[PDB]
């Protein structure tokens, strides 16, 4: 199977900075798909193919990275952002990255 | 003669990947039985009784069946030409009414139907009279809408259906695809080809190979077979909703039959327009079946299984199972035979198991007389029965296979058929072609000028 | 046997050999670009399709210094930054295809210098032949 | 636009046997693909099954084989040919299915593959 | 690839009776001359191999005609009409439209005691 | 702001300009001359009508001394009683479609006599090769 | 007597519209272009064989 570990656990941040979370994978040589999802709501495709956007998403959340090591970059946080990441390939699921308000 | 002055150069072979339409040509071999026998003997071009491919050197071209576009153009071709030879039929929209029917004269043993003797009214060639007349139907046609029951036909509450006229055979013949002028159709010729990549030996050529197009879903019939050894083919292995085609070395042969000794019967719907029901079943009522060689399946299973398991380790349990489930004719093994549809359970060839280190197999067969293939909103026909006992022999060259699984990293890896996509069947025999279009107008330097 | 030499007077055989024996060989990618109720209607629109690109390039290459010629000479000099590679290798080395995909940028700009050469060379020659 | 309504919220017992129905519409539902995963809190997401409504033809997860089964329904009239229905039966209930069910549909782009899901369903809450 | 397999593989056969052996061609072979262009081969041991006949129907000069070819576009075969000492040897099926030139298995005519 | 002479190499902007300056954009009026189950038929005709009207034209002037060439030169003169103005006014004050309008009763005359030359250019090119 | 239509055995049968006329009008035979039409005009013309005119 495809084990996906997905990490920093848990990233505390104020709006206007810049999130790197990375999604490390077993075998190599596939594509990456990163979702967001809110607290209590549906949740959302960002990234389908490691660095292609999703209909209705804005430029500053950027992927890329190729064959382990996959890097999902949202320079300038909003508010509205804060929430939960989560990478899937395939059918096996990471774990989720909690994006939370620092103070 | 440092200076280098530019020429033109018109004529100049060198290529582009582009996409368009193809005309198909039949071999006039089968004008010679003419009149309509079967479909584009009169919408074709017959073809080049000497075709020559013109193999290259040192050339490389990448190939990719699996986004391919003349497979696309092939799948709308065969299905809108299909609905072209069904329009002069008899549309059967007066034949759908009330039935009256009863169980078939057997020994009825209280465990199957499978036959149905139903009695209903039926106008004559005059408009005003009418006809008390009697069919046998199959259980997969009829429905009991709500003394002898009453049944009324399936296709009743949403389409009514033309019947196929019996001048019209269901048999393929080959179907050759010659490029048009300005473009060109490259073949692959490696034995190792995966199906995506390079294929470093080429040869361009006129007009394709004779490709018969069969209609099958669990594993596709009288497929051009591979020469050095069982293929496998896929477009990312490792993901679940792309099927995975196989493509065989030696033919396993299957052989199929249906025993009822039927009887054509002539109803008259119309005036001008006949209706051919099955009259009477002489002789004995015995089910359809298929008979595959025991011996030959379980070798040619066990090169699959050497095969399957370069791509996924050399310690795994590669397990065959049986469908999961869905509509008939996903499940079940489709087919034409003699101009009749069966259904047949393969249960019976996918189970087993694989570790590291005289008989034939009978499986049973099903038939439905109305058929809707390709699944259209308002379509169907009504394959007419067919007089006495047939059966028709066929290689099998490949079949296709899906593989599954969600998580917890078992060693098995269990595969099932699949079906689905009616392209599938066509992207195992247009997997070594490409088209292109000649770009022949380029420039290039050498020492020259004009003169004025 | 038929031999190996129908293979090159063949079509589109010389795709893979060099630029330098392409050019004999040229003429037959030239000869079979053009000659070769629903289905009647196809395949006479792609007919009059391959027969329009077929005219398209003639007239493309008529209003070029050659209106019937293969191979031709024309009077505009090589900018050095197009493809700066020597004679011998462009020439004995090199396939068609490799050639195509070096200068694929270039293109517009040779065709519009081409144009404006046939240009001037057209009112230089009404110049010289209007003091007769 | 593409439109995934659900069924609403449902209460089980042990050893029940739950259907949701994701009707689809705004599309040719007998073309595109539809997947079933499931949230169990503080566990992740796991994927179940996928069905391609053209016949019907589908797989499921293999730590869930004998307990779930999905069919689909067709829409017959011409005058709407796209709406379509999905059904996911779910048998074999235990407490540790307490979880909420999705139906997704394919990302909609020539370039996309199968499983980016672009359209979701809006949330089954399903209690044993 | 187009190659061809040769049946049968080596017949013993005595001085005065007719021999015939079969090769079978996968792909068709026709040129856009028409004609088929294979080749019959015959290599007397130790030597250069010589030329049988030609297409189907005509024959290589300096041969006698003791040889002849038939065949359909699909499956070929010889008749010998008398056999000699000479006529052991090698034989071959040898195909000339398509790259690369395929060759049958080779046959080895034998005496009988 | 694109420019006022993406006009004149734009497709017919020479139309209202004089003689002596369309010359020079002469081109793009012959360039956008070509290329550019009812309905399929519709627009199937209309294409090759187009292009049978455009191979009419490139034969009435391959017959002529100039097959491939947009400007040209004869050798047939000027009969005076065709138009009696001088070189300087029909070549920096009238436009073309007042030069169409002047002349248009002597066109066939004009092509018949173009005929008639090139005729006897054939056979005196052939009496100059004979004696060799 | 109760009889019946002689086409109803076999095949019903379109009627003709009456604004529809039956007569002839002359068709002539244009030759397309790349081919030509050529015509006997010898009074003595067998039918088969050369036609000196
Ligand atoms: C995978 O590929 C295989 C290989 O092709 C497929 O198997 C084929 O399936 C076909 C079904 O579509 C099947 O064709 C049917 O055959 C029936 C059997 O009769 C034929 O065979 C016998 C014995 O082989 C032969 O003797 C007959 O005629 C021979 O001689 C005449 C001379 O007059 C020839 O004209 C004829 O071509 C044939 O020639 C033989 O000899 C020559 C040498 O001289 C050889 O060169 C030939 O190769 C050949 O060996 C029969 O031809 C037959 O009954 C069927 O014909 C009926 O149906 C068709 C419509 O499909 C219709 O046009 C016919 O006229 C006829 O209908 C009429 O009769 C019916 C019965 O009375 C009646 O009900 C109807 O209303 C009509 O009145 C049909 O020809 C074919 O046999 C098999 N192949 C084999 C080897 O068995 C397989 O199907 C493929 N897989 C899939 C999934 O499709
Ligand atoms: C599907 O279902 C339909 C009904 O929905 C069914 O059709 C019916 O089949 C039965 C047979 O199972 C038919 O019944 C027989 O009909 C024949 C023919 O009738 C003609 O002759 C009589 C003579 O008086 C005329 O009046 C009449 O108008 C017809 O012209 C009869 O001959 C049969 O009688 C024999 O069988 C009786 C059974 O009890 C005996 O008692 C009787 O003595 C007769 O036997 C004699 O004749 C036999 C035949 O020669 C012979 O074998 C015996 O030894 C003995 O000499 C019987 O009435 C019925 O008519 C059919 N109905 C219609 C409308 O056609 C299909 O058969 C069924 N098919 C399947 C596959 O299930
Ligand atoms: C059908 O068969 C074709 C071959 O004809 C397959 O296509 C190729 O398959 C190979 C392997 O099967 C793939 O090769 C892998 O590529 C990785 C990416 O590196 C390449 O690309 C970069 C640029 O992106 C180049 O700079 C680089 O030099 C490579 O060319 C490699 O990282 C992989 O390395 C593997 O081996 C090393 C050591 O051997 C290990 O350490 C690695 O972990 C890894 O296992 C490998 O070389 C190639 O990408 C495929 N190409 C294409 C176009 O698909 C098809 O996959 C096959 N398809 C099916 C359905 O069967
Ligand atoms: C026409 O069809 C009928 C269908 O009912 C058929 O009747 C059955 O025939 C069989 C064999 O002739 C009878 O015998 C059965 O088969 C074996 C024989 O050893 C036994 O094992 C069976 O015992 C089982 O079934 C019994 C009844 O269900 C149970 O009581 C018992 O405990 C076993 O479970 C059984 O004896 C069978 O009895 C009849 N059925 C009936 C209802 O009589 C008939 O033979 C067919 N005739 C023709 C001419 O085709
Ligand atoms: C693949 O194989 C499995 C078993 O190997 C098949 O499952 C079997 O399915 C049938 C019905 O489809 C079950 O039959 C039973 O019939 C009786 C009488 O109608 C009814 O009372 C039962 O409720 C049941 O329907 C059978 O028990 C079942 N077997 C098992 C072990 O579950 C499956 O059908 C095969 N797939 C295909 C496509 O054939
Ligand atoms: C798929 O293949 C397996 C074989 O691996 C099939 O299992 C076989 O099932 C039959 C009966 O269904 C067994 O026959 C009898 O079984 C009893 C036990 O109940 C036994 O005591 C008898 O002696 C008799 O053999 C058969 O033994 C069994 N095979 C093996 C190797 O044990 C299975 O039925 C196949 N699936 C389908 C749908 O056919
Ligand atoms: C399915 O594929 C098999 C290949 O395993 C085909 O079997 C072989 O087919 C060829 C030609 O179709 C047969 O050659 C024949 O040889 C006899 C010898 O006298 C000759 O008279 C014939 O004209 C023909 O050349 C070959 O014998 C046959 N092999 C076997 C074992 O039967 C088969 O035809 C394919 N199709 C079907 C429907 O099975
Ligand atoms: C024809 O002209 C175009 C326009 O310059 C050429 O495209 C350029 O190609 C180079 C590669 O040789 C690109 O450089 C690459 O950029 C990416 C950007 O992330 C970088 O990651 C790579 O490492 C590499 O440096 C360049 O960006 C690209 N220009 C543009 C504007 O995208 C093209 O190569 C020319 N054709 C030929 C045959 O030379
Ligand atoms: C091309 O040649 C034709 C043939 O001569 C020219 O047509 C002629 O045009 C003049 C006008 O300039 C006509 O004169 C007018 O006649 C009417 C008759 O009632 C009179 O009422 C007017 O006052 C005026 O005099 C002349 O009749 C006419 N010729 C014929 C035979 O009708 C034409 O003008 C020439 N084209 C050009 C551009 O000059
Ligand atoms: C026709 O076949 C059906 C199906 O077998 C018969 O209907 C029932 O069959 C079951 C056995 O599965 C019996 O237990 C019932 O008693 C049958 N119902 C009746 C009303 O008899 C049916 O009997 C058969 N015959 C007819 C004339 O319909
Ligand atoms: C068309 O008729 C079929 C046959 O009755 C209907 O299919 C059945 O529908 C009922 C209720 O919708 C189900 O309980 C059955 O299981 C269905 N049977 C089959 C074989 O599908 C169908 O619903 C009808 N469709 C329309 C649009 O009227
Ligand atoms: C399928 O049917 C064919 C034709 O009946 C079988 O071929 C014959 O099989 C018998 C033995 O059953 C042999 O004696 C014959 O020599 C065979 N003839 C030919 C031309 O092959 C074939 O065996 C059947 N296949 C299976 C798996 O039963
Ligand atoms: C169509 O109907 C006609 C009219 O009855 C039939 O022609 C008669 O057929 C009978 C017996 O076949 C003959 O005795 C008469 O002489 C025929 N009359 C004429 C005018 O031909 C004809 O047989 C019917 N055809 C079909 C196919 O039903
Ligand atoms: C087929 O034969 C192989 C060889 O022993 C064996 O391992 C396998 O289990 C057999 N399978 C069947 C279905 O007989
Ligand atoms: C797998 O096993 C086969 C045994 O035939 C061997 O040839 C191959 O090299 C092995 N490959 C790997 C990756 O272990
Ligand atoms: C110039 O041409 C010679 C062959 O004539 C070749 O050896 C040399 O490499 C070329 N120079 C360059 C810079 O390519
Ligand atoms: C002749 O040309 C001159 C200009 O070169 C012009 O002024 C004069 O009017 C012309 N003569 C006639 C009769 O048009």
């Amino acid at each position: 199977e495809i084990v996906l570990t997905q990490s920093p656990g848990i990233l505390s941040l104020s709006p206007g900075e810049t999130a790197t979370l990375f999604c490390k994978a077993s075998q190599g040589g596939n594509a990456m798909t990163w979702y967001q999802k809110r607290r209590g709501q549906v949740p959302r495709l960002l990234i389908y193919d490691t660095s292609r956007r999703a209909s209705g998403v804005p430029d500053r959340f950027v992927g890329s990275g190729s064959g382990t090591d996959f890097f999902l970059t949202i320079n300038k946080l909003d508010r509205e952002d804060f929430a939960v990441y989560y990478c899937q390939q395939f059918e096996f699921f990471g774990l989720g990255s909690e994006l939370e308000v620092h103070r | 003669a440092e200076n280098l002055w530019v020429t033109v150069y018109y004529g100049v072979p060198v290529w582009k990947d582009a996409e368009t339409t193809l005309f198909c040509a039949s071999d006039a071999k089968a004008y010679e039985t003419e009149k309509h026998n079967v479909w584009a003997t009169h919408a074709c071009v017959p073809t080049d009784p000497n075709p020559q491919e013109i193999h290259l050197e040192n050339v490389t071209e990448e190939f990719n069946m699996w986004k391919n576009n003349m497979v696309e153009q092939m799948h709308t071709d065969i299905i809108s030409l299909w609905d072209q030879s069904l329009k002069p039929c008899v549309k059967l929209t007066p034949l759908c009414v009330t039935l009256q029917c009863t169980n078939v004269t057997n020994n009825i043993t209280d465990m199957r139907g499978e036959l149905k003797n139903c009695s209903f009214n039926m106008t004559t060639e005059l408009r005003d009279k009418k006809q008390k007349v009697y069919s046998l139907f199959y259980r997969l046609d009829v429905v009991q809408i709500n003394s002898n029951k009453e049944y009324r036909l399936i296709n009743c509450n949403t389409s009514a259906c033309t019947q196929a006229c019996p001048k019209v055979s269901f048999e393929p013949i080959p179907i050759h695809y010659c490029a048009p002028a300005g473009f060109a159709i490259l073949k692959c010729k490696d034995k190792k080809f995966n199906g995506t990549g390079p294929c470093p030996s080429v040869s361009t050529v006129q007009c394709t190979h004779g490709i018969k197009p069969v209609v099958s879903t669990q594993l596709l019939l009288n497929g051009s077979l591979a020469e050095e050894e069982v293929m496998i083919r896929s477009e990312n292995i490792t993901n679940n909703a792309k099927n995975i085609l196989v493509q065989f070395n030696t033919p396993v042969q299957i052989n199929c039959t249906r025993p009822n000794n039927n009887t054509r019967k002539s109803i008259r719907i119309g005036p001008g327009q006949a209706f051919y029901a099955t009259g009477d079943i002489i002789g004995d009522i015995r089910q359809a079946h298929c008979n595959v060689s025991k011996a030959t399946w379980n070798e040619t299973l066990g090169k699959v299984v050497k095969q399957l398991r370069k791509h996924f380790g050399n310690n795994t349990i590669i397990r065959f199972a049986n469908s999961s489930g869905g509509d008939l004719e996903v499940t079940t093994h489709s087919f034409n035979c003699g101009g009749e549809f069966f259904y047949c359970n393969t249960s019976g060839l996918f189970n087993s198991t694989w570790i590291s280190n005289n008989d034939s197999i009978t499986l049973p067969c099903r038939i439905k007389q109305i058929i809707n293939m390709w699944q259209r909103i308002g379509q169907c026909m009504y394959a007419p029965p067919i007089q006495g006992v047939i059966r028709c022999v066929s290689n099998i060259t490949g079949l296709i296979l899906t593989r599954d699984g969600g998580s917890t990293n078992s060693t098995t890896e269990t595969f099932r058929p699949g079906g689905g996509d009616m392209r599938d069947n066509w992207r195992s025999e247009l997997y070594k072609y490409k088209v292109v279009k000649i770009e022949p107008l380029g420039v290039a330097p050498t020492r020259c000028k004009r003169r004025v | 046997a038929v031999g190996i030499g129908a293979v090159f007077l063949g079509f589109l055989g010389a795709a893979g050999s060099t630029m330098g024996a392409a050019s004999m060989t040229l003429t037959v990618q030239a000869r079979n670009l053009l000659s070769g109720t629903v289905w009647g209607i196809k395949q006479l629109q792609a007919r009059v399709l391959a027969v329009e690109r077929y005219l398209r390039d003639q007239q493309l290459l008529g209003i070029w210094g050659c209106s019937g010629k293969l191979i031709c000479c024309t009077n505009v000099p090589w900018n050095s930054s197009w493809s700066n590679r020597n004679l011998s290798e462009i020439w004995d080395n090199m396939t068609w295809l490799q050639w195509d995909k070096e200068i694929s940028n270039y293109t517009q700009i040779i065709y519009g210098l081409l144009e404006e050469s046939q240009n001037q060379q057209e009112k230089n020659e009404q110049d010289l032949l209007a003091l007769d | 636009q593409v439109q995934l309504v659900q069924s609403g919220a449902v209460i089980k017992t042990p050893g029940s046997s739950v259907k949701i129905s994701c009707r689809a519409s705004g599309y040719n539902f007998r073309d595109y693909s539809i997947h079933w995963v499931r949230l169990i809190p503080d566990k992740g997401f796991e994927w179940i099954g996928w069905i391609k409504p053209l016949w019907g033809a589908v797989s499921y997860a293999r730590q869930l084989q004998g307990r779930v089964s999905m069919t689909r329904q067709l829409s017959q009239d011409p005058d709407d040919p796209d709406w379509g229905v999905a059904y996911m039966e779910f048998s074999g209930l235990t407490p540790a299915d307490t979880a909420e069910y999705f139906c997704v549909r394919r990302g909609s782009c020539d370039y996309c593959g199968d499983f980016p899901w672009q359209y979701w369903g809006q949330g089954t809450v399903v209690v044993v | 690839d187009v190659l061809m397999t040769q049946t049968p593989l080596s017949l013993p056969v005595s001085l005065g009776d007719q021999a015939s052996i079969s090769c079978k061609s996968s792909q068709s072979i026709v040129y856009k001359d028409g004609n088929s262009y294979l080749e019959w081969y015959l290599q007397k041991v130790g030597q250069s191999p010589k030329l049988l006949i030609y297409r189907v129907s005509n024959r290589f000069s300096g041969v006698p005609d003791r040889f002849s070819g038939s065949g359909s576009g699909t499956d070929f075969t010889l008749k010998i009409s008398r056999v000699e000492a000479e006529d052991l040897g090698v034989y071959y099926c040898f195909q000339g439209t398509h790259l690369p030139y395929t060759f049958g298995g080779g046959t080895k005519l034998e005496m009988k005691r």
